[PDB]
């Protein structure tokens, strides 16, 4: 998972 | 088993990492855990090339920045015989060119152990007497993202449906009960801006809280  | 563990204190564990716009968080997760296992085999303690994983191990079934998992790159440096360092394959948080030398190969695996699946338990004595331990969990929630302090706990959290991959480099608890308000000590690879320079405490007993005990495993050094 990405940081958003 | 010991009460609390962190393995940050014992050397074995890399400054935190970014993996910016790329999902490669199976990578970095990868990469910290045969970190910990090559200090532990060797007393030098050498950065991994995350690059090294995402750009060579879709034959393994990874899909470079469009996910993977760790597990699968263990088998790719069992299977390529080597990984390459940090420093020799850097990472630019793009699917490249594999560009793996063997030459500059500074860690090795022969395979990995699973934990049981949803056993926080054998969770425990795998990060206990091993080191640190790469885990899958849910981290699909603004929770997380804006997480800053204290024990991570969102009831949206799933035990089942994860979709990061981090590192559990330790264990610990709150106060002077070492029975109540647990946690897991873990490395995330969003910056060390990101959390509590980089890391995260998640509920720990609190039945596999956003999974990390669902998909957990280690290499073989
Ligand atoms: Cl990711
Ligand atoms: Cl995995």
């Amino acid at each position: 998972q990405l940081r958003q | 088993l010991p009460k609390s563990v962190d393995w940050r204190k014992k050397g074995y564990v890399t400054p935190v990492k970014n993996q910016k716009q790329c999902g490669s968080a199976w990578a970095f997760s990868a990469t910290g855990a045969l970190e910990g296992q090559m200090f532990r085999k060797t007393g030098k303690l050498v950065s991994l090339s995350e690059q090294n994983l995402v750009d060579c191990s879709r034959p393994q079934g990874n899909q470079g920045c469009n996910g993977g998992f760790m597990a699968r790159a263990f088998q790719y440096v069992k299977e390529n015989g080597g990984l390459d360092s940090e420093e020799s394959y850097p990472y630019v948080a793009v699917d490249e060119i594999c560009k793996y030398r063997p030459e500059n190969s500074v860690a090795q695996d022969t395979g990995f152990t699973v934990v049981a699946p949803g056993k926080e338990k054998a969770l425990m004595k795998a990060v206990a007497t091993v080191g640190p331990i790469s885990v899958a969990m849910d981290a699909g929630h603004s929770s997380f993202q804006f997480y800053k302090s204290g024990i991570y706990f969102e009831p949206d959290c799933s035990s089942k449906n994860l979709d990061h991959g981090v590192l559990v480099v330790g264990y610990g608890f709150e106060g002077a009960n070492s029975q109540n308000s647990k946690y897991w000590l873990v490395k995330n690879s969003w910056g060390p801006e990101w959390g509590s320079n980089g890391y995260v405490k998640i509920a720990k007993d609190k039945n596999n809280h956003c999974g990390i005990a669902t998909a957990a495993s280690y290499p073989n050094v």
